[PDB]
């Protein structure tokens, strides 16, 4: 939090900025439209698909945050938040936790808690570590956290950081990244530096 | 009008 506490202090990106970092239009699921020029997306009501986006720029070095807005009320079954390597795919024909289920995506499960990177579903870790059966619940808005100098993906939640969830990522260049299942569900991206 | 709001 000292070089977070750095980040959030300073002004924030300005409509520009947050634009060239938002939601790609040339690079988001088929069933995606891309609106305001970044800012968010709308994912049009297909049946048994989940769909992702990929946030326009890539990270590889510093410390990057942004703050993702998803309403409650638009996440239905499997509504993951993270990161991707530019060849992760960004569509499957079911209902699933898309983001981190294989090599190149890494994402946290908003409404079941649980961590994915390379995972099936069972077994997937709980975050923060020793919360399963307590029912939490993710607000509207959280603050998605990439260390690119030490390597580590964390969450903030009301001003709190949650501790890293993922790490090793160092040597890679990491994209924002959502899957969601919800018919007409509108994700926004707003970054925040560095 | 699935599970997910898709019909």
């Amino acid at each position: 939090p000292e070089g977070l506490e750095e980040l959030l202090s300073a002004p924030p990106p300005d409509l520009g900025a947050q634009r060239r970092h938002g939601w790609n239009p040339k690079d988001c699921s088929e069933n995606i439209e891309v609106k305001e020029g970044g800012l968010y997306f709308e994912r049009r009501p297909v049946a048994q698909s989940t769909d992702g986006a990929r946030g326009k720029r890539g990270y590889s070095r510093g410390l990057h945050a942004w703050e993702i807005s998803w309403p409650l009320e638009q996440r239905g079954t499997h509504a993951v938040v993270g990161v991707a390597t530019a060849l992760a795919p960004l569509q499957t024909d079911h209902y699933a936790a898309l983001l981190g289920s294989n090599s190149e995506s890494w994402g946290w499960d908003i409404g079941r808690g649980k961590l994915y990177h390379q995972s099936k579903g069972p077994g997937a870790p709980q975050y923060p570590a020793g919360t399963q059966g307590e029912q939490l619940e993710v607000p509207e808005r959280l603050l998605v956290v990439l260390d690119m100098e030490e390597g580590t993906l964390g969450y903030a939640i009301g001003g709190t950081y949650l501790g890293p969830a993922f790490r090793g990522l160092k040597g890679r260049t990491l994209y924002p990244a959502v899957s969601a299942v919800w018919g007409q569900c509108q994700v926004r991206i707003r970054y925040l530096g560095e | 009008w699935d599970i997910n709001n898709n019909x």
